[PDB]
RNA sequence: GAUGUCGGCUCAUCACAUCCUGGGGCUGAAGUAGGUCCCAAGGGUAUGGCUGUUCGCCAUUUAAAGUGGUACGCGAGCUGGGUUUAGAACGUCGUGAGACAGUUCGGUCCCUAUCUGCCGUGGGCGCUGGAGAACUGAGGGGGGCUGCUCCUAGUACGAGAGGACCGGAGUGGACGCAUCACUGGUGUUCGGGUUGUCAUGCCAAUGGCACUGCCCGGUAGCUAAAUGCGGAAGAGAUAAGUGCUGAAAGCAUCUAAGCACGAAACUUGCCCCGAGAUGAGUUCUCCCUGACCCUUUAAGGGUCCUGAAGGAACGUUGAAGACGACGACGUUGAUAGGCCGGGUGUGUAAGCGCAGCGAUGCGUUGAGCUAACCGGUACUAAUGAACCGUGAGGCUUAACCUU
RNA sequence: AAUUCCUUGUCGGGUAAGUUCCGACCUGCACGAAUGGCGUAAUGAUGGCCAGGCUGUCUCCACCCGAGACUCAGUGAAAUU
RNA sequence: CACAGGUGGUCAGGUAGAGAAUACCAAGGCGCUUGAGAGAACUCGGGUGAAGGAACUAGGCAAAAUGGUGCCGUAACUUC
RNA sequence: AGGACCGAACCGACUAAUGUUGAAAAAUUAGCGGAUGACUUGUGGCUGGGGGUGAAAGGCCAAUCAAACCGGGAGAUAGCU
RNA sequence: CCCGGCGAGGGGAGUGAAAAAGAACCUGAAACCGUGUACGUACAAGCAGUGGGAGCACGCUUAGGCGUGUGACUGCGUACC
């Protein structure tokens, strides 16, 4: 995330409970991610009935960061938690089809059609 | 650290060149009185431009 | 021929044209030259100030009525 | 000159409703979006003053269901909508925290009254 | 081309009709009132003298004195010139003010520089802070070794150490006009200008290619 | 380096500066006239003057807040009674700063503080 | 009679024999792609693990994860983590003491800088009469990196699949500068809350003290994690290289004369320091126009009258900073503190009425209280001076002055 | 394994990883039954590894406060040489 | 050495708090003498931290959290 | 009851932060263990240097310990500097 | 008799051959730091010396090119045990 290691909170019906960040993409010399970032993520649990299983490494978005997240007004969505959205590790766009809590504001875009149309916040 | 060599006299002064003290380009009087002032803060009698201040 | 210094920074040896020299400041190119040419510091440092070259073709000592010398 | 903390007071806007911490109100806003204009709202508390001329927003904090999330909408901004007062509560605090994490009849504290 | 002299008074988050905001810095537009208008009449000099702003001169010199006699007779705060460009300039009345930036589109900005007290070891050149453990000398901070050894024999010049800013120039380059405002006499710029706030500034027009 | 900023720090961390100025607000209802640092004036005349306008007219409530921001008791008995008809005539500038000279014992530089009106004064020296 | 190490943090610098872009030659290279490759120090060149690890292994970013040196960089910088058998003791070997390149447990590490450098900063002298203001560039450094896709372009070319590059464009990444409105940091000169004991005679109300008692919100300032942003079009001198006209050898050819094109390096442009540059500078603004004795006299010494312009000490002080310098500024004054209206902070003071079991809350009041920021206000303190600086300021050749 | 000439053995495990650590194996250093052996509760300021409450040790460092430095004032050393 | 060092016998006031911890405090002692101003590097002391959670380092180390009374609820192993 | 515990006084010092020409010839602050016991601990006495004395480190013997201090052999010896 | 706390310390005035014998009293070096004067130090550079030397102060140099001390500056040039 900003640290090396971080564990984060699981964001799709893809796993369980934690799942940890490995790296940031989006460039490098970097320790720590920006706002709008691409984040890496193993997955630190799973669960059986998922996409995936413990221990396969994927492509991932911020949803929420503890300190808050922002560009448009500048103004902050601040959170209880960090949490991230699993993409295709290539081919983008979310790999589950749920938000599981809370989301930005700072997501709607083209992209992301796939998970802002679902119910829990931000329709 | 240390040094090499024991240093010279000259040396001493020449360090101490710029540290000294400097004059004060004379003094004043009062506009009021026969006492003596000093520039630009007041006597025990008020004296600066008359009147009276402080008579401690 | 290209004038080698290095004040004191970035790797390399740091340098000027040959062109500059004429170009710009036209005097330095003689002067350097008979430079090298004194004895030590302070007396070459003496011999060396009583040159002068100016820009070219400009020259102000006109009141001294210079003698020519062809060489 | 004269201009240096009166821009931010020239600035801020006039027919903004009136406020303290606790009053609870409703941002109502827009999703923005590629060309299709719909609307939206958030409802809390808000936890925490404004008033900072032209960058004054309403902290809500939302605590209706699920885990806390705090909101700023900036007030001076054209894409907000509508500003509803509803209850204006009294608190005497700064921060609103010990209901973070329950979200359930938590975000309705009373209108001062008479 | 020129710079105006502005003042730095002012810092907002700014709003646009299109739901994006704006961080920017608000410059109070001064108008130019002239001294002389220095040409190419007199030795090589080409360059036009700009005053500002007005001052009481109870204390002033002379010298300053007659120098803003023949200026727009202002009193004026004090001098500043500015090297010019496509022929000499015109001489009356020349009142340079927010029509400047009306197709400049973006500005260089050279301040006064930025005062920052000391800056000096550590705090100017972004260094480490050393250990906070092992029991370590009369040393929770060092900036580092700051050469190696005999085989050059020497320190070498521009290598990061101590001193003060010294209060040069600095130009941040090539930041954004968001707008200029006549009546109100505003030039909100993009990006920062340096100093403290009710600090001096020049705003001119950008250099870069 | 301290851009933009006001006042000044004295001697010591803040639990000192706070029981220091309860002596020396204190110091100044008592004695009426005192010498100080020049800092030390100021500091001196800036935790005065606040507590004068409050004061400027009588009121006993306004003596009951009085006693609220400032727990003194010598202070809430000179001010409203006796201090409030006295500085009616002013707003700003109670008290004045003459400055007196350099301090003997060393070298620090002084100011004498001495109310607006003060013309019945103490006849024996200060240092 | 002392050149003293590994491993690990900090901080580097020089050689290019270049990890890479950038210009170009060959190809058994059509173009793509690979192979071959000269020029070139200018610039960028990643992070966690295990272990005391150089080196190893593993996971991962980015277009990318360099070559060589430095008492095998760096304890008159940092640390013993190691060497650790000062010390047990396991494993091993010898009659044993003791040892072990097998091993495990924590474990004492100095120096205030003489001259010297580096960065920052003042004093002293000189710029030729002096003074105050802008200023030119002799010189010398910063930036110089490098990806992406979009047009260029499905086109030349190739059997077909496929398929050129430069140039324009926005934008990332490294690197670097500035900034505090945004988002955070702190904000011991701003409000509020809260446990405890001590206190205001007692009650209502309230504060000292416990790390600023603890704790939350916080202006302006400073600051990165947040904010803005360069890395350039152009020019010349070229490099390697395609040539042209042209020889030794009737030709060919970048060569000798000659001339077109030809890279971030070099001279630069864009950026910054900079007149002591002793060939010490210009342009603008200001002021000084009295006198006698003597001697060596572009001269100095004594003295009467007499020292402006300008300076500095001194004073409050700053949007400037260790000291200073720089800067506002001294009653003609908004300098600073107070004070008033406004800014931005806090959440409706104390007192009074009331509901309520009382703590407390609530109408009165949308209150009171308030720091650095802005304008006003002379309310308050910065007196009259004195002092360094003086009465038009070198010889000599040529030009001008009746000269 | 505290024990291993080679060596950071081979493989599984926590693990973003794993010389160490733990489990299994022998392809076993010179292991090996009172310089004792297998195995064990409670115990030790004991050793190695891990996730979490939590944390400036650090990523990456910013600001605030005081005593020296430093300012103003007093006195006045030393390693060395 | 007016050393932030060392040292045996007897006694036992108040509130809150397991208690002779500990916050304040009666009886009582007492200002451990450079000072004042500034609030540079830096040194030591002292206060604080976004996101992370050891990623720092040889090593989760004053870091920092925890701690008391009442109550619900409570594991393998065990010489119970 | 207890060579049990958490824990002051009272005794110590596994680690941590600092001190390293200190405030101080291991002290300061914080974590930590003993604190009814094989304890803490006053007074008075006693053993004398390859000798004592040690729940063993070749420990401890006057802010001293892998060889105390003084008076004598003694101008030890000097293939050495 | 002067300055001063009533102090410390010196001086004047007076005493003696002598206080250039003043009480720590004999006469008094050399390190040591400071004053007074001369000449010198801002085209300015390293064993600081040597070799060459403008100048100036003082010395009536019978003025007969000197003596005395210092010296811009510069050829040459590496301490002693």
């Amino acid at each position: 995330m900003i640290q090396e290691q971080t564990m984060l909170n699981v964001a799709d019906n893809s796993g369980a409970r934690r799942v940890m960040c490995i790296k940031v993409l989006g460039g490098s010399h970097r320790r720590y991610a920006g706002v709008g970032d691409i984040i890496k993520i193993t997955i630190k649990e799973a669960i059986p009935r998922g996409k995936v299983k413990k221990g396969d490494v994927l492509k991932a978005v911020v949803v929420r960061t503890k300190k808050g997240v922002r560009r448009p007004d500048g103004s902050v969505i601040r959170f209880d938690g960090n949490a991230c959205v699993l993409l295709n590790n290539n081919s983008e766009q979310p790999i589950g089809t749920r938000i599981f809590g809370p989301v930005t504001r700072e997501l709607r875009s083209e992209k992301f059609m796939k998970i802002i149309s679902l119910a829990p916040e931000v329709l | 650290a240390v040094q090499q060599n024991k240093p010279t006299r000259s040396k001493r002064g020449m360090r101490r060149s710029h540290d000294a003290l400097t004059a004060v380009t004379s003094l004043s009087v009062d506009k009021t009185s026969g006492e003596k002032h000093l520039r630009h803060h007041i006597t025990a009698d008020g004296y600066y431009r008359g009147r009276k201040v402080i008579a401690k | 021929k290209v004038y080698y210094h290095h004040t004191g920074h970035i790797g390399g040896i740091k340098q000027a044209t040959f062109e500059e020299m004429i170009a710009r400041r036209p005097e330095r190119v003689i002067e350097i030259a008979v430079k090298g040419m004194l004895p030590k510091g302070p007396l070459g440092r003496a011999m060396f100030r009583k040159l002068k070259v100016y820009a070219g073709n400009e020259h102000n000592h006109a009141a001294q009525q210079p003698q020519v010398l062809d060489i | 000159s004269n201009i240096i903390k009166q821009l931010e007071q020239e600035q801020m806007k006039q027919d903004v409703p009136s406020f303290r911490p606790g009053d609870t109100v409703e941002v109502k806003v827009w999703v923005v979006e590629g060309s299709k204009k719909r609307l939206q709202a958030f409802e809390g508390v808000v936890i925490a003053i404004r008033n900072r001329g032209l960058h004054s927003a309403f902290t809500v904090r939302k605590i209706s269901n699920g885990e806390g999330v705090e909101r700023v909408f900036q007030t001076h901004s054209p894409v907000v909508d509508s500003i509803s007062v509803k209850r204006r509560g009294a608190v005497r605090k700064a921060k609103l925290y010990y209901l973070r994490e329950r979200t359930g009849k938590a975000a309705r504290i009373k209108e001062r009254l008479n | 081309m020129i710079g105006l002299v502005g003042k730095k008074v002012g810092m907002t988050r700014i709003f646009t009709e299109d739901g994006v905001s704006i961080p920017v810095t608000v410059i109070e537009v001064e108008a130019n009132r002239v001294t002389q208008v220095k040409d190419l009449a007199n030795d090589g000099y080409r360059a036009i003298q700009v005053t500002t702003g007005a001052k009481k001169a109870n204390r002033v010199t002379k010298p300053e004195a007659g120098h803003f006699a023949k200026a727009g007779v202002e009193a004026g705060r004090g001098l500043w010139e500015f090297r010019l460009a496509e022929g000499e300039e015109f001489t009356v009345g020349q009142s340079i003010s927010v029509e400047l930036f009306a197709d400049v589109k973006k500005v260089d900005v050279t301040g006064t520089s930025k005062g920052k007290g000391f800056a000096g070891t550590v705090k100017r050149w972004n260094f480490r802070t050393q250990d906070a453990t092992h029991g370590n000398s009369l040393s929770h901070r060092v900036p580092g070794s700051i050469g190696q050894n005999q085989t050059p024999g020497k320190v070498f010049k521009g290598k990061k150490m101590a001193g003060q800013m010294g209060n040069e120039r600095v130009t941040v380059q090539s930041l954004d006009v968001v707008r200029v405002d006549a009546e109100r006499n505003l030039l909100l710029v993009k990006g920062a200008v340096p100093g403290a706030t009710g600090s001096d500034l020049i705003v001119k027009p950008a250099v870069k290619a | 380096m301290r851009h933009r900023k006001s006042g000044r720090q004295l001697n010591r961390n803040s639990s000192h500066r706070q029981a220091m100025f309860r002596n020396m607000a204190g110091s100044l209802v008592r004695h009426e006239i005192i010498k100080t640092t020049l800092p030390k004036a100021k500091e001196l005349r800036r935790v005065v003057e606040p507590l004068i306008t409050l004061a400027k007219t009588d009121s006993v409530a306004n003596r009951r807040l009085a006693f609220a921001r400032t727990r003194d008791n010598e202070i809430v008995a000179k001010l409203f009674n006796e201090l409030g008809p006295r500085f009616a005539s002013r707003a700003g500038g109670y008290t004045r700063i003459l400055k007196c000279g350099f301090r003997a014992g060393d070298n620090a530089p002084m100011a004498y503080i001495e109310l607006v009106d003060r013309s019945e004064k103490a006849e024996a020296a200060a240092e």
